[PDB]
């Protein structure tokens, strides 16, 4: 038989690319390729959504990030649209962390790391410097409260407990309460994670009440190393940056191929049902979205173009790759790399916050009891 | 002047619903809302929306209420985004959109009548201290909502003046294969008398099959499931022990074109005060395609503004969640066939049960003393 | 609040141990002016120390 | 017999019986799981053989 499959993303020109890589898969049972373009709303996504898929009928839909800075209401549209039909959705480049739990989203598929493994990276980074004491300031956010639950699960695993918790608001002008309650404990090492807005008045805030200076140690993520953080960014801190997440074109031929296994691996099995094309005429739910979504969630893949590609439990790529820069001179650049199991550094030297060249102890003694 | 729609489906009493909008009397609010009941069918979800983009567009409405007979999430999940993105107040009278969601959106306005997943734990708390009960276990399947449900049930019981003892916790997986063996060794662990089980209705059938197997659920077994596991009280899996006790939504004696009127009402006046308080009424263009642009008049104050409502001497206050703060609950009781028996109602944290002796199911005995 | 003295034996054992380990403190007495109990009410839904 | 046999809560059990049907329980044994840690199992000379 024949089964096409769909697409909506933007850049036709890459469209064009993924149209040609398909066509060339399709060498190695008939596929087709449909794709169309992003609308201005929500409701014209759907409907338009709604339209190709009772024009292909197919049983997989492809979602990549859109031109716009945040790139989060364009997943949801066409994630709402594919579960009242129970079809599974895959995704290219998202990784906003609000769409991890499987209620809100029932079938979703991710080909990044999302913003959950950025814990596991900071405590392995912290376990690698023979560190104990931390300090986790996030903000009031879904993600920053996934990534807490992330860091005390993390240090409950070790049956260590956490210094000392500080959570702000999400737009807070003032903020020098926070960093004064901070001020005040007996640890060194800080770690924020927040949006690019909020990171550039929490390092003016630290820089003013001279926390930047020697002993002290700032880890940050990808959030808070891009934007317009980098302007008012002190030297010496630490931060994450993913290997292959501003591009796109090298997960498309991964997600292909994994499409085209678990296409291959369920067209060989009994009572299966294809999609059907009345996206309007009926509402009713396909059988064969519940299979199709565990058999690909099991496709472990061999080998492909961007390393070993896996599926945690709750819908995530892990086995990913991120690049340790450092901000020495106004001048960002790599000193080691991180391939799941460990973190090897490379041959260049990092400087530390201060210009301290010996690497910080990052705790100190308190003499002052009461 | 507000525009006020109200939707069904499948088959209902019209008649009845009609004459229950236009004996509503609201002079003292000077809200004169009309009334446009529509009739739909389920052929889709995107029929469903085209449908409520008309009826908006039709004449200045600025919202709508709708119910099915259907008991699918994603129909209100269709809804729940759609008020999302119109930024429009919709609420669920019943069916499907009574269904409450486990994570609702930030930015969205929706609001519904049932209970939360606290409240059934307090309820089931309430009802083991009325049946002398001083003992129970945990068990729950890989699904997040059961799993801080149970968390919360730990938290309440944690901080409780009464005694409790806790035996143990189950985290078994049943999507694992031939993983059978293992749940079956696992479950012999169990000695409480008490059971408590969160999980799917299919799951819980496995997990009741597997109890019968093991020979620990005919006479020393009590088990609890929430209102989840059952879902239709008509249909019965013919695999559950007799004798099961679970909460469900009080549904056979509230009315639904009452309740219905009711809301309406509550709504009609809520955004009279509103109007009247605020002296701002949002009317936008209440378009579907090109909605980006539509969110220049925001609508935070109504969404504020219909947490507090009350009228006909009723407390209809939502949450911050989007729960009602006191919902209606009944208790439910397994008899020798197979049906549903109302055995206590539960309203505003004060129990009400219809025996002064619970049933059990020569022992028990009666002894006289003086 | 106001100032006042403090002396005895827990204030001599405090000096003692000020000499031997070679830290500083600063004693003052609790608002309370009791020793503590459990707080298990469930009225607030939490228990704490007083 | 499988049900009958998860009944038992000694930690010792004596068996007295053939070399097939002892068998037999001791696969039953395994299939209950109650045969790994907490059971001990004694036999007579014509168990074994």
């Amino acid at each position: 038989k024949i089964v096409n499959i769909g697409a909506v993303l933007s850049t036709r020109k890459h469209e064009q690319m993924f149209r040609e890589a398909v066509n060339q898969a399709n060498k190695r049972i008939q596929l087709q390729a449909t794709s169309v373009t992003h609308k201005p709303n929500a409701i014209q996504m759907a409907l338009s959504v709604c339209e190709d898929l009772i024009s292909s009928q197919v049983y997989a839909i492809l979602v990549s990030h859109p031109p716009t800075p945040n790139d989060h209401f364009t997943p949801t549209p066409v994630s709402y649209t594919a579960g009242f039909y129970r079809i599974p959705v895959l995704g290219l480049t998202t990784r906003m962390s609000i769409y991890s739990d499987k209620s809100i989203h029932l079938s979703f598929l991710r080909t990044v790391p999302p913003y959950s493994h950025q814990s596991s990276v900071w405590f392995e980074m912290m376990r690698v410097y023979n560190w104990n004491h931390i300090i986790l300031l996030v903000s009031d956010d879904h993600e920053g409260r996934a990534a807490q639950k992330r860091l005390e699960t993390l240090l409950e695993e070790r049956e260590s407990k956490a210094e000392k918790v500080l959570q702000f608001d999400p737009g807070t002008k003032n903020v020098t309460a926070l960093l004064m309650e901070a001020r005040e404990l007996e640890a060194r090492v800080i770690i924020l994670s927040a949006s690019e807005d909020d990171a550039a008045t929490v390092y003016r805030a630290a820089a003013m009440l001279d926390m930047t200076g020697s002993g002290y140690v700032w880890l940050v993520g990808e959030r808070e190393i891009s934007g317009n953080a980098l302007r008012y960014a002190p030297d010496g801190i630490i931060g994450l940056q993913l290997i292959n997440g501003k591009n796109e074109s090298a997960h498309i031929s991964d997600a292909v191929g994994v499409v085209a296994q678990a296409v291959h691996e369920l067209l060989e099995k009994e009572n299966i049902t294809d999609p059907p094309r009345g996206c309007v005429g009926n509402t009713n739910i396909w059988k064969t979205g519940p299979l199709f979504k565990r058999v690909l969630m099991s496709s472990k893949y061999a080998d492909g173009v961007t390393g070993r590609v896996e599926f945690n439990e709750d819908g995530d790529r892990k086995f990913a790759q991120y690049s340790i820069m450092n901000l020495q001179n106004r001048k960002l650049v790599q000193v080691g790399i991180y391939n799941g199991t460990h973190v090897i550094p490379n041959d260049r030297k990092i400087i530390w916050p201060g210009g301290e060249t010996e690497k910080p102890r990052g705790y100190q003694m308190s003499t002052r009891l009461k | 002047s507000i525009g006020i729609a109200v939707i069904l489906v499948g088959t209902s009493d019209e008649v009845a619903i009609k004459d229950a909008h236009e004996k509503d009397d609201f002079h003292h609010l000077s809200v004169v809302p009309r009334v446009e009941l529509v009739a739909m069918n389920e052929t889709d979800p995107k029929s469903i929306i085209t449908r409520i983009c008309d009826l908006m567009s039709d004449r200045k409405i600025q919202g709508v209420v709708f119910a099915d007979d259907t008991d699918q999430e994603a129909i209100a999940q269709i809804l729940d985004f759609i008020s999302a993105q119109t930024l429009t107040p919709i609420l669920g009278i019943h069916g499907g959109s009574s269904m409450i969601m486990a994570d609702k959106d930030e930015s969205s306005m929706f609001f519904q009548f049932g209970p939360s997943i606290e409240q059934q734990a307090s309820v089931m708390l309430n009802i083991m201290e009325e049946y002398d009960w001083y003992i129970f276990s945990i068990v729950t399947t890989y699904f997040p909502g059961y799993q801080d449900f149970v968390n919360k049930i730990r938290s309440t019981i944690e901080n409780s003046f009464v005694g409790w003892e806790l035996e143990e916790v189950l985290l078994l997986d049943m999507s694992l294969d031939d993983g059978d063996s293992k749940i079956q060794n696992q479950l012999k662990k169990l000695q409480s008398p008490i059971i408590l089980l969160y999980c799917t209705k299919e799951e819980a059938t496995y997990i009741f099959e597997v109890a019968n197997s093991v020979g620990l659920t005919g006479y020393g077994y009590t088990w609890i499931v929430p209102s989840l596991v059952a879902g239709d009280t008509d249909t019965v899996p013919s695999e559950f022990p007799t004798g099961l006790i679970s909460v469900s939504y009080d549904e056979w004696d509230y009315g639904l074109p009452a309740r219905v009127r009711d809301g309406i009402a509550i709504i009609t006046t809520a955004a009279s005060d509103m109007l009247s308080e605020h002296s701002f009424i949002p009317e936008p263009k209440s378009s579907c395609y090109n909605t980006h642009e539509k969110r220049i008049y925001q609508s935070n104050m109504l969404n504020r503004y219909l947490i507090n409502v009350t009228f006909e001497g009723r407390n209809l206050s939502f949450s911050e969640d989007g729960y009602q703060m006191h919902p209606k609950l009944v208790i439910i009781l397994l008899n020798k066939e197979r049906k549903w028996e109302r055995v206590g109602k539960w309203k505003d944290k004060s129990l009400q049960m219809k025996y002064y002796v619970w049933p059990r199911m020569d022992d028990h005995l009666s002894i006289v003393t003086l | 609040t106001v100032p006042q003295c403090c002396y005895g034996f827990c204030i001599d054992l405090l000096i003692k141990l000020a000499r031997t380990m070679q830290f500083t403190y600063e004693v003052h007495l609790v608002a309370d002016g009791k020793f503590g109990t459990q707080e298990r009410v469930q009225n607030s839904n939490k228990k704490e120390w007083n």
